[PDB]
C-alpha cells in the first residue's frame, strides 16, 4: 500500500492563498505521476492539476492562472499553491499519485496503480 | 450446395 | 416430410480417421483445462478481489464468456467423434454454434477494451482516471453482451439441423445454397472479428510502447550524462575527458528529440544550454586542458545533498506487449484464413472438392487454436498482476 499524507486545509478568506501538501509514505520507489482532485458539495470529482516527475504540469481550465503545482523528487511531495481562493474554490482536496511496482508489468486488478489521500476540507468564506 | 459442418 | 433435405457438392471432405480421433480428444483437454483454468480465475478476481478495477471487470466477463462456450464443447466433441452426425435437433444445433459466435465475439471484443484501458492508464492515467468509473465498466460489457448477440444473430438463424441426400447424414451446419442466407456471415468474422479488433488492439500496445520508449530513452539519457560526469571527475589526460564529453553531447541530442506530447521550446531549449555548455567544455579538452574542462564539466550540474527514490521500470515489458499481440495475432490467423478461403468457395472461384478438404480437414485444426489460446486468455491476463498471481497460487 502507498499512503499519501495531506496537510494544508482549512477555514480561509476569499482572495487570499492557501498550500496544500501531499507526502508520499511506504513508496520503497518513485512516484510516476502525482496530482490533486477537488469534490464539491454536491458535485462529482474534478481533476485540479497534474504533474509529471519530470516536470510537465497539467492544468484545468478551472484554476489556470491561479493554481500551480510543483513537486520534490527528493521528498516524493507535491505542492498545490493555490493562490486568490475563491468561494468556489471551497471543496474537498484530494491527493493521487500513480506508483509502479519493482519490477512493473503494468497491469494492475487490484489498485490500478493508482492510490489516493485522506483529503483535506478547504473551505473560502467571504 | 455447400454444407459448412464446422462449430463456427 | 420434416427437415431440409440438401444435396453436398463434395460429400467427402473433411472426413478422416484422424480427425474423428485427434479433434474429440483436443476438445475434452480444452474442456477440462479450460473449466479447470478459467472457473478459478473468477473465483480470485471476484471473491478475492472483490473487483474494484476496470480491467477487473473486463477480466471477469472474459473468463465467464469461455466459461459458457466450454459449456456447450461437449456437444461438438461428440459431433466430430460420430463422422459429423448431429442427433441433438434443431433447438441445441441453433444454440450450440450461437453460444461459440456469442463467445467468440464476446471475448475479442473485451480484448479490445481492455487494451483501450491499459492505454488510458498508462499515457493518461490522471485525466481517464474520473472517465474510466465502475459503471462505464459494466455499461461498457452490456454493449459488448449486445453487440456480441446482434453479430452472431444471423447464427442463430441460418443454423438449421439439415438430411444430405447422398450420404443419409443428419448434420447441423450452415446451408450455402447457389443463390436466394448472405455471404457477408463469413465476412464479418474477417473484418468485424478480426481487422477491426486488431488494429485497435495493435495501435493501443503500439502507443504504449512507444509512450514507454520515450520514458526509457528518457531515462537512460540522464544516466549517460551522470555516469560520464563522474568519468571526468576522475579523469587523468585530454584523451579520456574528450572520449566522455563526445558520448555526452549525443546523449543531450537524443534526449532533446523526446517531447510529451511553448512548453516544448522551453524544453528543446534547455537542452540547447546543455549542448551549448558541452561544446565550450569540449573546446579546452580539444586544446588540451584537463583540469580547466573538469571544471567546465562540474558546473554542468549546477542546476542540482539527499540520495531520492529512483523511478521504477522494467525492460522486460516489451517482450510482454510483443507476446500479448503475437498471442492474439497467430491464434486467430489460422482460422481467419481458412475461413477466408471458404468464402471464396462459399459463393465464388473454388470449385474444387480437392482443395475444399483441406479447408475442411484444417478447419477443426484451427478451432482448436483457436479455443485453446482464447481460453487461456484471462489466465495469462490475470498472471500479469502480481496481487493476482499470489492469490491464485494459493488456491
Ligand atoms: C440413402 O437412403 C435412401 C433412402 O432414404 C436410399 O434410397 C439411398 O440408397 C441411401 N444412400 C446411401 C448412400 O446410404
Ligand atoms: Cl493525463
Ligand atoms: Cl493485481
Amino acid at each position: 500500500q502507498v499512503q499519501l499524507q495531506e496537510s494544508g486545509g482549512g477555514l480561509v478568506q476569499a482572495g487570499g492563498s492557501l498550500r496544500l501538501s501531499c507526502a508520499a509514505s511506504g513508496n520503497i520507489f518513485d512516484v510516476d505521476i502525482m496530482g490533486w482532485y477537488r469534490q464539491a458539495p454536491g458535485k462529482e470529482r474534478e481533476l485540479v492539476a497534474s504533474i509529471t516527475d519530470g516536470g510537465s504540469t497539467d492544468y484545468a481550465d478551472s484554476v489556470k492562472g491561479r493554481f500551480t503545482i510543483s513537486r520534490d523528487n527528493a521528498k516524493n511531495t507535491v505542492y498545490l499553491q493555490m493562490n486568490s481562493l475563491k468561494p468556489e474554490d471551497t471543496a474537498v482536496y484530494y491527493c493521487a499519485a500513480v506508483a509502479y511496482p519493482d519490477i512493473p508489468t503494468y497491469f494492475d486488478y487490484d489498485s490500478d496503480n493508482f492510490y489516493w489521500g485522506q483529503g483535506t476540507q478547504v473551505t473560502v468564506s467571504s | 450446395d455447400r454444407v459448412y459442418i464446422h462449430p463456427f | 416430410d420434416g427437415i431440409k433435405r440438401i444435396q453436398d457438392d463434395c460429400p467427402k471432405a473433411g472426413r478422416h480417421n484422424y480427425i474423428f480421433v485427434m479433434i474429440p480428444t483436443l476438445y475434452s483437454i480444452i474442456f477440462v483445462v479450460g473449466i479447470f483454468g478459467n472457473s478459478l480465475v473468477v473465483i480470485v478476481i471476484y471473491f478475492y478481489m472483490k473487483l474494484k478495477t476496470v480491467a477487473s471487470v473486463f477480466l471477469l466477463n472474459l473468463a465467464l464468456a469461455d466459461l459458457c462456450f466450454l459449456l456447450t464443447l461437449p456437444l461438438w466433441a461428440v459431433y466430430t467423434a460420430m463422422e459429423y452426425r448431429w442427433p441433438f435437433g434443431n433447438y441445441l444445433c441453433k444454440i450450440a454454434s450461437a453460444s461459440v459466435s456469442f463467445n467468440l465475439y464476446a471475448s475479442v471484443f473485451l480484448l479490445t477494451c481492455l487494451s483501450i484501458d491499459r492505454y488510458l492508464a498508462i499515457v493518461h492515467p490522471m485525466k481517464s482516471r474520473l472517465r474510466r468509473t465502475m459503471l462505464v465498466a459494466k455499461v461498457t460489457c452490456i454493449i459488448i453482451w449486445l453487440l456480441a448477440g446482434l453479430a452472431s444473430l444471423p447464427a442463430i438463424i441460418h443454423r438449421n439441423v439439415f438430411f444430405i441426400e447422398n450420404t443419409n447424414i443428419t448434420v447441423c451446419a450452415f446451408h450455402y445454397e447457389s443463390q436466394n442466407l448472405p455471404i457477408g456471415l463469413g465476412l464479418t468474422k474477417n473484418i468485424l472479428g478480426f481487422l477491426f479488433p486488431f488494429l485497435i488492439i495493435l495501435t493501443s500496445y503500439t502507443l504504449i510502447w512507444k509512450a514507454l520508449k520515450k520514458a526509457y530513452d528518457l531515462e537512460d539519457n540522464w544516466e549517460t550524462l551522470n555516469d560520464n560526469l563522474k568519468v571526468i571527475e576522475k579523469a587523468d589526460n585530454a584523451a579520456q575527458v574528450k572520449d566522455a564529453l563526445t558520448k555526452m553531447r549525443a546523449a543531450a541530442l537524443d534526449a532533446q528529440k523526446a517531447t510529451p506530447p511553448p512548453e516544448m521550446k522551453d524544453f528543446r531549449h534547455g537542452f540547447d544550454i546543455l549542448v551549448g555548455q558541452i561544446d565550450d567544455a569540449l573546446k579546452l579538452a580539444n586544446e588540451g586542458k584537463v583540469k580547466e574542462a573538469q571544471a567546465a564539466a562540474e558546473q554542468l550540474k549546477t542546476t542540482r545533498a539527499e540520495i531520492q527514490k529512483n523511478k521504477p521500470r522494467n525492460d522486460d515489458i516489451f517482450k510482454i506487449i510483443m507476446a500479448i499481440v503475437l498471442f492474439f495475432f497467430f491464434s486467430w490467423i489460422p482460422h481467419q484464413i481458412f475461413t477466408f478461403l471458404d468464402v471464396l468457395i462459399q459463393l465464388g472461384i473454388i470449385r474444387d472438392c480437392r482443395i475444399a478438404d483441406i479447408v475442411d480437414t484444417a478447419m477443426p485444426i484451427t478451432i482448436c487454436i483457436a479455443y485453446f489460446n482464447n481460453c487461456l486468455n484471462p489466465l495469462f491476463y490475470g498472471f500479469l498482476g502480481k496481487k493476482f498471481k499470489r492469490y491464485f497460487l494459493q488456491l
